[PDB]
RNA sequence: AAGUCUGGGCUAAGUGGUAAAGGAUGUGGCGCCGCGAAGACAGCCAGGAGGUUGGCUUAGAAGCAGCCAUCCUUUAAAGAG
């Protein structure tokens, strides 16, 4: 009850290796399209951290229990988390804003963000690279 | 073809159109033209030639011994 | 199929089938077994039918153990004859089998595989059966 | 319809039902339709 | 790995009564004592299906004694495949004769060749102090092809822990393995 | 997991009046009485209607869902209306309105004429679609079905009367 | 005047005859179908064999465009192990062998087709496609 | 002739009031393990992907004739199906 335990920690570890986690709704991209928009933010965002997409449920117990600013942007819906700090991003979210907002009908769409340690915002996070 | 105790050899294109090569026992080619025409809407055709002989099935052979 | 090779006597009295088995009640060799839920004289051809069925399931293959063997000769008079004029002819051989006997065992096979196998084997037998599986209770005996 | 003493699921789309006193197996594939009897 | 079990004393109670009552009539003895016990079936079952005649089971009698026992026999009712009676042996500090599991490590060359590991012993007899009861004994069966066996004579063996059966006692065998191809004949 | 407890939103402005034995549903499109087991309790609330059962005894749970849906269907009946579409298919085949009556022409040696029951209204928009529409759900169903029955889909050809949305599954035939 | 198509084929080396799937789904290009025998067997006339993948596109003035991939895993491994065919039965009879560092170069050939962009990841796919054909990795 | 007698329970077949192998989401009652608000089961919305037609085998068996093996990769996940 369960590997939801080994899964939380692995999200904490990858959060406890940051201060700046963003969050995207990786919805309907195929597989071709997917290993693209992913390998994208691995060649524009260090290590191998594009998204470590996991359960909205466990991704709020983690932000909750590191306290990490209560990431309550919107953990509703499909939710993936573009770990911008286990990388080395900045306006490298532009690497997101350019792939999604052209190669789809709403490609890698964004939801929440917490730069430095401070809550980023809605379109004010989604323009945080324009 | 298989259902007629045949054994198929291969498939190539022609007048496009296609061709299918097979060894079937002659005992199973009687009045073929008509099933062929049924199975192909009266649009296919065939040629057929003796190639060789071989051991009829142990379950055919011993019916024949009458 | 099964039958003694030689016998001290050729025909035997019919006897009676009261009782739980005498023994044979615990799994002895395999992992899975099939126990008689009711009395019966089981026939050589019935055993054989079941055995065969089992091998056919495994294809190749596991291990079948057969724990009953028919040493009772079964007698029958010729069709259409009257009573009298001596005991009937041996026409086959049977195994007396009382409830709780483990009749067949299997091994070297998956759970799914031994279950099914014993199911089919059951269907060739003229009694109720249950499938069982080795236990501490078996080993303890 | 098949009518038998033994009625049973034949494929995974087979479904065992009880109408009006009788056990039927209904299925997408009409060959599996059974009614016990 | 050392299991426990409430166990109670009994005198004149008809076994039928007890059995009806969910309980399992039994007996405890060694050479110093012999007492009539009963244990709740379902509690007994849960333990013995792991303990068996292999591990110690500690009987917690009402007088607050806690005796260490091995199960020595279990009488099954033949018709209904169930326990009617148990014999708990009260272990003392002497060496004891008992049964030690065999763990068959390895995949036989015989298996993996179509064939089957007839495991003729799933445990083995052993003289031994209760104080070093080996919960295991491994046997490598890797060098076995269809045709081979292994006797007690092999068998590594801890300390100590001697045998308690002839060494010439065959313990495992690899045998050929049912074949539809045979059938027809 | 449950139909009966699922509350029923009632639209502004249809009205639901409970009696013992029945509930009545009125709206823009007619009115309907829905028979209800006297063992269930129908409950009225603001812009909602609920159904409550007196225990978890099998008959009650079975009555429970059935009753909720029965009322739900009436609510929807008088407010949105019900309707089903039949597609006609096959070369000679067509339909046309004749009064309120549907004349079906489908390859028998004669047309087939279907009088709509009361509460049911037929629409032949093109000449190969028929529309059965009405306030009563099951009745709509029954008539759609009756019609379709005049000549079911063939096993061998995309031919016959079809529920729109009903798949054409064929089998080869020579 | 047929539509803008995104065709995917798999034709081997040599047989460049405009017959299916070089016929039905390749009419829609008005394709110089026999321009392939020459624009393919010029990158594969030094090699000889190897199935070399392809995607064949058409636009609005009826012309075709094609680009290819790299020869199968199963292929490359065969001619570094002294083999024509595989091993019939995978497991009990290896009919070839490759060092840890020869799979790596085979890997290296396939680096621009796969999923990973590694070597230590890449090489085990290779080594894993060596069990699939029963040839043991010299290690 | 004498209780439409009293308390508990089951049955819906007129079973009761004619039978077996066997078959079944009939109905009730036990028990054992399992998943579950770190969100299960059901519906429904995505994805379900590479190395790769896996090797062999027919003429073709490209996840799904059939013999083997059943690895590796990106992965939230995705079987050599
Ligand atoms: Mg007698
Ligand atoms: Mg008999
Ligand atoms: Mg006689
Ligand atoms: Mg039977
Ligand atoms: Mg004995
Ligand atoms: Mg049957
Ligand atoms: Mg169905
Ligand atoms: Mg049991
Ligand atoms: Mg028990
Ligand atoms: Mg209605
Ligand atoms: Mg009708
Ligand atoms: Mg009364
Ligand atoms: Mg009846
Ligand atoms: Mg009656
Ligand atoms: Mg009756
Ligand atoms: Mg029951
Ligand atoms: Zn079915």
């Amino acid at each position: 009850k369960r590997n939801v335990e080994l899964l939380a920690t692995l999200k904490e570890n990858l959060e406890r290796a940051q201060g700046s986690f963003f969050l995207v709704n990786y919805q309907g991209l195929p597989a071709k399209e997917t290993h693209a928009l992913r390998q994208a933010l691995k060649q524009n965002g260090a290590r191998l951290f594009v998204a470590k997409n996991t359960l909205i449920r466990l991704a709020l117990k983690e932000l909750g229990l590191p306290e990490l600013d209560g990431l309550q942007g919107p953990s509703a819906v499909v939710f993936y988390e573009d770990p911008v700090a286990a990388a080395k991003t900045l306006v490298q979210f532009a690497k997101s804003n350019p792939k999604g907002i052209p190669q789809v009908k709403s490609g890698l769409l964004q939801g929440q963000i917490l730069t430095a340690k401070d809550v980023e915002a809605l379109a004010e996070l989604p323009t945080m690279d324009e | 073809l298989n259902a007629r105790r045949g054994q198929i050899l291969g498939m190539e294109p022609r007048g496009n159109a296609q061709v299918i090569r097979a060894f079937v026992p002659l005992a199973e080619m009687f009045g073929y033209a008509t099933d062929l025409r049924s199975k192909t809407q009266g649009r296919g055709s065939f040629v057929m030639f003796f190639d060789h002989y071989q051991e009829v099935p142990k379950q055919v052979q011993e019916k024949l011994i009458k | 199929m099964l039958m003694p090779r030689r016998m001290k006597y050729r025909k035997q009295q019919r006897g009676r089938l009261k009782g739980a088995t005498k023994g044979g009640d615990y799994v002895a060799f395999g992992d899975y077994g099939l126990v008689a839920l009711e009395p019966a004289w089981i026939t050589a051809q019935q055993i054989e039918a079941a055995r065969v069925a089992m091998v056919r399931h495994f294809r190749r293959g596991g291990k079948i153990f057969i724990r009953i063997f028919p040493d009772k000769p079964y007698t029958k008079k010729p069709l259409e004859v009257r009573m009298g004029k001596g005991k009937g002819n041996v026409e086959g051989y049977v195994a007396v089998v009382k409830p709780g006997r483990v009749m067949f065992e299997v091994a070297g096979v998956t759970e799914e595989q031994a279950m099914e196998a014993l199911r089919i084997a059951g269907h060739k037998l003229p009694i109720k059966t249950k499938i069982v599986r080795r236990d501490a209770y078996d080993e303890a005996q | 319809m098949k009518v038998r003493a033994s009625v049973k699921r034949i494929c995974d789309k087979c479904k065992v039902i009880r109408r009006h006193g009788r056990v039927y197996v209904i299925c997408e594939n009409p060959k599996h339709k059974q009614r016990q009897g | 790995m050392e299991y426990r079990l409430k166990a109670y004393y009994r005198e004149g109670e008809k076994p039928s009564a007890l059995r009806r009552a969910g309980k399992l009539p039994g007996v405890m003895y060694n050479r110093h004592l012999n007492r009539k016990v009963y244990v709740d079936l379902v509690e007994f079952d849960k333990v013995f299906r792991q303990a068996s005649i292999h591990h110690v089971i500690v009987l917690e009698l009402p007088d607050g004694q806690s005796l260490p026992t091995l199960v020595r026999q279990v009488n099954l009712d033949k018709r209904r495949r169930r326990p009617e009676h148990v014999d708990f042996f009260v272990l003392s500090d002497e060496p004891v004769e008992m049964y030690v599991p065999l763990r068959f490590v390895g995949t036989p060359a015989g298996v993996r060749a179509g064939g089957v590991l007839q495991e003729i012993h799933r445990d083995i007899l052993v003289k031994v102090s209760p104080r070093n009861i080996p919960e295991f004994i491994e046997v490598d069966v890797s060098g076995l092809e269809i045709g081979d066996s292994l006797h007690a004579s092999d068998l590594k063996l801890p300390p100590g822990v001697e045998l308690a059966v002839s060494p010439e006692e065959t313990i495992a065998a690899v045998v050929p393995p049912e074949d539809v191809e045979k059938l027809a004949e | 997991s449950r139909i009966g407890r699922l509350p029923i939103p009632v639209p502004k402005g249809v009205s639901v009046e409970v009696a013992p034995g029945r509930v009545k549903v009125k709206g823009p499109k007619g009115e309907l009485e829905v028979p209800v087991s006297p063992e269930m309790r129908v409950v009225v609330e603001e812009g909602v209607v609920r159904v409550e059962r007196p225990s978890d005894e099998r008959r009650h749970k079975s009555l429970h869902g059935l009753t909720r849906t029965l009322i739900a269907n009436a609510v929807k009946g008088v407010s949105e209306g019900y309707s089903k579409e039949l597609l006609i298919k096959g070369i000679g085949y067509r339909a046309r309105l004749v009064g309120r009556a549907l004349e079906l022409t489908v390859g028998f040696s004669h047309p087939v004429v279907v009088e709509p029951p009361e509460g049911i209204t037929f629409e032949v928009p093109e000449p190969t679609r028929v529309r059965v529409s009405g306030i009563d759900k099951q009745k709509v169903g029954q008539v759609a079905a009756n019609i379709r029955a005049i000549r079911k889909p063939s096993a061998y050809h995309e031919k016959g009367i079809y529920y729109a949305g009903e798949p054409v599954r064929l089998k080869p035939g020579k | 005047k047929k539509v803008v198509a995104v065709v995917k084929l798999q034709l081997p080396a040599g047989k460049a005859t405009p017959a299916p799937p070089v016929g039905p789904a390749l009419g829609q290009h008005g394709a110089n179908i026999m321009e392939f025998v020459k624009a393919f067997n010029a990158a594969t006339a030094n090699m000889g064999d190897a199935i070399v993948p392809v995607e064949i596109t058409i636009y609005a003035d009826r012309s075709f465009t094609f680009v290819t991939k790299t020869p199968p895993a199963s292929y490359l491994i065969r001619k570094a192990a002294g083999l024509e065919k595989g091993a019939h039965k995978p497991g009990r009879e290896k009919v070839g062998r490759i060092t840890w560092e020869q799979v790596l170069e085979i890997a290296k050939q396939k680096m621009p087709d796969l999923n990973t962009t590694d070597l230590e990841a890449a090489a085990r796919m290779i080594a894993g496609s060596a069990r699939s054909m029963g040839v043991e990795v010299v290690g």
